[PDB]
């Protein structure tokens, strides 16, 4: 009876009420109803938003260079024809990229489970920087312009961050579905679309038609 | 040339069972087209089988006078000649496994005889527990030997017996 | 939830979680490495 | 203690005592009983010490045999270029090397065991000498350079034994799979850093990179 | 004042009883005098499935 649910009339869960960014009382599974499953959760959540919208991001650039007239592949298949003639080899690239995620990931794991953990002067003497402002959102050195220094405007930024990422992340899963029907790319089933409604989904194989 | 076996090359025997084998593949191999999918499982079966007579003939296994391999178990035999894979160094994996699976399982039951009601888990395992105890016993070597001569796996009979 | 994963410490669990692990790892060794009988060396 | 293996969050046990190179790694718990932690110290002294003065017999030979100075045979097969030499000290050399070992590891066993315990009249005018002030920091070998104040210069001798038992390890984990000595890998590593890399020799996975 | 302090552990020394050198706390070492006053308690069962037994003074000892 404070805030808009999913479920017009339906109860709340009474593990999360308005602490949380994006929060609407959608969670039928009874995940994330410890404190602990719940403060893994939200940053896992967090990530997933903050990887779906940069690939959704690069997704939709590269199609639209490729559309316009630029040299870009499609998002799909385009790890096949930009490996054959590159001078990083797979495997070098891979470890590479491996290597440089894990040292980086483990101190974002690391200030999960004790917050501050980081921004004790160890690496080449970051303090004040390195150091979570909350469960999921560091600060200090990611946040270089002073737009978090407000709690009035950062409760408000931060829940829109959730539905972005949300939004971008049922995009990404659009992406796969409409690749594996129309094997074409995701701008290009926007324009068959819009200079003509017809030409809609349920057409191609979304529905059996053994008659 | 030891116990009058001969190197696994040298035996008619075990070329005569590799041909029969394949001849035994392909009378029934001949019963498909070459694309569908029995086919190219008969295929990669025959790839397999000609890998695996090709792959055992290194570094040396004896095969006796019926061409099949016979392992070697005496160390000294598998030393002084190239056999200290037959079984010699089989047996130190399996001590080591075991040894690292025993010493999970006594830290386990000795960590868990502390609170009340062991009982329960042993019927509800502490499953976090177990996890920090199976990251943590591939150097039981080391702690089993120190362990030994610290003394603390030695019950000083106290313990319920009838004679 | 907190049930749940108390139930998740049986014979469901470890016993099926463990062995199925085991028969996996197991399959897949003897799978991309095909057909062993004697160590390297 | 010095600054932690893991920055942030990893509490040690029974490392917060002082001693040489603590850094509070011990993940497997293999030094809480002080007796054993008492031996692994002089463990590693051993191994370390050993190891530094192996590593510079493969390094600071082998850089002037690539500038081409010196035509010595590499460490993989100096062991093979011996014997076949015409004043060649056949292999009595292993059995001889364990006796004159033997005598000198069952005095440092002794003194371990007994520290600093030497009798008077044991060995010849030299029982003197053979006090060791500390276990495996012992007087009479040291000519100059232990009588300051300063001697916490020990993190020095153990971060070098660390780095060239590392050193020793990569070296016989080279000279395995990439065929070619420590220097040679070096430069053809400067040479394309890319192409030759572990990943390309070492793991099973990546030599399937067929596009 | 007879017997073991109540909620003392103590072992058992009976030759024929299934608790043998292992310990047990007393429930009640019996003052009002008879052969076998101390009431020692066992968490474990026995092949009869009881839990607690009454022994003589002459057979329980200390503690380990
Ligand atoms: C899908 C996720 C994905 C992620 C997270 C990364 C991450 C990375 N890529 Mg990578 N890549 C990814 C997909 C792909 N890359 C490449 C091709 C390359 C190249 C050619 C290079 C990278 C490089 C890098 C690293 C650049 C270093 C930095 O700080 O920035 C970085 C860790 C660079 C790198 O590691 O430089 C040392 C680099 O040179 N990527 C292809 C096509 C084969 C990809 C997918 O198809
Ligand atoms: C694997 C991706 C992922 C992850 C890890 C989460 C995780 C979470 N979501 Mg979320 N969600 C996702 C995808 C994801 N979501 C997508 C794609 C949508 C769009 C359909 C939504 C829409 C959504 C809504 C509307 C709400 C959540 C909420 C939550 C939180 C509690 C709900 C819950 O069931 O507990 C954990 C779930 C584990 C799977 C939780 C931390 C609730 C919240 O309060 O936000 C914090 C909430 O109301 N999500
Ligand atoms: C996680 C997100 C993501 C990922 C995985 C990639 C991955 C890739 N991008 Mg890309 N990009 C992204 C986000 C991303 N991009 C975004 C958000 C933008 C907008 C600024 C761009 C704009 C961009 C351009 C302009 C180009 C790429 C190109 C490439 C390819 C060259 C590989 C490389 O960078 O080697 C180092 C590669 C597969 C190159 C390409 O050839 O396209 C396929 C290229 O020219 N990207
Ligand atoms: C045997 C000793 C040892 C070991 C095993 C590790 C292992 C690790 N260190 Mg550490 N470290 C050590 C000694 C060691 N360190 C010493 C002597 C120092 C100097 C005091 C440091 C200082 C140090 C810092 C500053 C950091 C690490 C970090 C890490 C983690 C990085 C994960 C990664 O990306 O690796 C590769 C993954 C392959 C799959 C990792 C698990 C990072 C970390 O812990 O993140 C929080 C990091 O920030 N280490
Ligand atoms: C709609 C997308 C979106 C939105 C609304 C936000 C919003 C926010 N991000 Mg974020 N971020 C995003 C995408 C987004 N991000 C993506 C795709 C990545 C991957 C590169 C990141 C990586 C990232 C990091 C590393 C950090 C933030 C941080 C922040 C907070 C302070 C910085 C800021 O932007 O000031 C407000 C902007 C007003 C216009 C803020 C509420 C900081 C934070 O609080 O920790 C999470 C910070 O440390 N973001
Ligand atoms: C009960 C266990 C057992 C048994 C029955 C045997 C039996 C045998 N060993 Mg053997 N051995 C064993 C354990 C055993 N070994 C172990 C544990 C080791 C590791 C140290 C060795 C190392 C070894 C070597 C190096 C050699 C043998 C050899 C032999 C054979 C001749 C005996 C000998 O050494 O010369 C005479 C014995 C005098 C006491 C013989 C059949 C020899 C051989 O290969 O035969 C030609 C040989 O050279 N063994
Ligand atoms: C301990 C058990 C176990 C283990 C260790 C593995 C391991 C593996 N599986 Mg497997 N799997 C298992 C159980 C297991 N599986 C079971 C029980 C099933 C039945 C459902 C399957 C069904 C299955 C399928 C269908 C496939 C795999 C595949 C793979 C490989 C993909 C990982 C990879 O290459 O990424 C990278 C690794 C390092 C960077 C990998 C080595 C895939 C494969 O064959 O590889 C191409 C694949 O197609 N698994
Ligand atoms: C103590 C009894 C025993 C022992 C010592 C072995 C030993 C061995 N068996 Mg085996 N096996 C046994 C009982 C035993 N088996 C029983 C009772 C059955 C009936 C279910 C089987 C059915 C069986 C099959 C179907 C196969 C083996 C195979 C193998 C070999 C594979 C080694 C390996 O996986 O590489 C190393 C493992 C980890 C590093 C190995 C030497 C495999 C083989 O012949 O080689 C290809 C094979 O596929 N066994
Ligand atoms: C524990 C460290 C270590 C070990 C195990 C070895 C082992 C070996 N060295 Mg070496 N060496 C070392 C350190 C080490 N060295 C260091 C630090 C230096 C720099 C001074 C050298 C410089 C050196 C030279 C110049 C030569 C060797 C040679 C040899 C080989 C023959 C031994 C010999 O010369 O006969 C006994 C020597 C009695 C004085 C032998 C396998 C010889 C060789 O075979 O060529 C590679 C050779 O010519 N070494
Ligand atoms: C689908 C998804 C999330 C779905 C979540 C669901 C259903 C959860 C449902 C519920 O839990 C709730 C909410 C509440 C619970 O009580 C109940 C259930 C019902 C359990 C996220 C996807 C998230 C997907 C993400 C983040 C994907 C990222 C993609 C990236 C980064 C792409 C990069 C590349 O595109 C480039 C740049 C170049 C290309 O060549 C290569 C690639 C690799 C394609
Ligand atoms: C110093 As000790 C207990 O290994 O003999
Ligand atoms: C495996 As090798 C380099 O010793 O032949």
């Amino acid at each position: 009876a404070d805030r808009p649910l999913w479920s017009p009339g339906s109860e709340p869960p009474a593990w999360l009420d308005g602490s949380l960014a994006g929060d609407y009382g959608f969670d039928p599974l009874h995940l994330s109803e410890e404190p602990e499953m719940r403060k893994w959760m939200v940053q896992a959540e967090l990530v997933h938003c903050r990887w779906a919208m940069l690939g959704v991001a690069g997704i939709l650039f590269t199609s639209i260079g490729a559309k316009a007239g630029g040299n870009f592949p499609d998002w799909y298949d385009a790890g096949k024809e930009l490996q054959k003639n590159s001078d990083i080899p797979l495997g070098s690239l891979i470890f590479t990229e491996l290597l440089l995620f894990g040292w980086v990931e483990t101190k974002r794991l690391y200030d999960l489970r004790n917050p501050g953990s980081q921004g004790d002067g160890s690496f080449l003497g970051i303090t004040d920087g390195l150091k979570g402002k909350e469960n999921g959102y560091p600060g200090g050195l990611f946040d270089p312009m002073g737009m978090s220094k407000n709690e009035a405007s950062f409760k408000e930024a931060k829940q829109k961050e959730v539905k972005n990422g949300r939004l971008a992340m049922l995009a990404f899963v659009g992406f796969i579905a409409q690749h594996h029907a129309t094997h074409k790319s995701p701008i290009d089933n926007l324009l068959d679309h819009v200079a003509d409604p017809f030409h809609v989904t349920f057409a191609t194989n979304g529905v059996s038609i053994p008659h | 040339d030891i116990a009058g076996l001969t190197p696994c090359s040298e035996s008619k025997a075990y070329n005569k069972l590799e041909r029969k084998e394949l001849k035994v593949l392909d009378k029934r191999l001949k019963q498909y087209e070459p694309g569908s999918a029995p086919y190219l499982a008969l295929q990669a079966t025959k790839e397999r089988t000609e890998n695996r007579f090709k792959t055992y003939a290194k570094q040396g296994l004896l095969c006796g006078n019926d061409g099949l391999p016979h392992l070697i178990s005496d160390p000294g035999l598998a030393l002084r000649f190239n056999h200290a894979g037959e079984v010699f160094i089989p047996t130190f994996g399996f001590l080591y496994v075991a040894g690292y699976i025993g010493h999970v399982g006594r830290q386990y039951i000795i960590l868990s005889k502390e609170d009340a009601k062991p009982t329960d888990k042993e019927i509800i395992l502490d499953v976090p527990l177990a996890l920090k105890l199976a990251f943590q016993g591939w150097a039981w070597p080391l702690a089993s030997i120190q362990e030994l001569r610290n003394g603390s796996l030695l019950e000083k009979d106290e313990n319920i017996t009838v004679s | 939830m907190k049930d749940f994963t108390t139930y998740l410490s049986t014979a469901p669990v470890v016993g099926l979680g463990w062995a199925i692990f085991t028969s996996g790892l197991l399959i897949e060794i003897n799978r991309f490495f095909p057909d062993p009988l004697v160590f390297s060396f | 203690d010095r600054p932690l293996w893991y920055p942030g969050a990893t509490p040690p046990a029974h490392l917060d005592g002082s001693m040489l190179g603590d850094y509070g790694f011990d993940p497997l718990r293999l030094g809480t009983n002080p007796d054993r932690m008492k031996w692994f110290r002089e463990a590693e002294l051993t191994n370390g010490r050993w190891a530094m003065a192996a590593v510079v017999g493969i390094l600071f030979t082998d850089v002037f045999t690539s500038i081409g100075l010196v035509g010595l045979p590499k460490w993989w097969e100096a062991g093979a270029q011996t014997y076949p030499i015409d004043n060649q000290t056949l292999r009595t050399l292993a059995i001889i090397e364990f006796l004159l070992f033997g005598w000198v590891e069952t005095k440092r066993l002794y003194d371990l065991r007994n520290p600093g315990s030497q009798g008077d009249g044991s060995f010849l005018g030299i029982t003197d000498g053979l006090k060791g002030t500390e276990n495996g920091y012992p007087g009479g070998i040291f000519d100059p350079l232990g009588y300051s104040k300063t001697s916490p210069e020990k993190l020095d001798e153990l971060q070098n034994g660390r780095l060239a038992m590392l050193a020793f390890l990569g070296f016989a984990s080279t000279a395995a799979v990439n065929g070619q000595g420590p220097i040679e890998s070096l430069q053809t590593h400067l040479a394309d850093p890319f192409h030759v890399t572990f990943a390309t020799n070492g793991v099973s996975i990546p030599h399937f990179t067929e596009f | 004042e007879i017997g073991p302090k109540r909620g003392s552990l103590v072992k058992v020394l009976r030759p024929e009883s299934y608790w043998y050198n292992q310990v047990g706390k007393v429930v009640s070492v019996d003052q009002s005098g008879i052969r076998y006053p101390v009431v020692v308690r066992f968490e474990n069962q026995n092949y009869a499935g009881v839990s607690t037994n009454n022994y003589a003074l002459d057979e329980i000892e200390e503690v380990k």
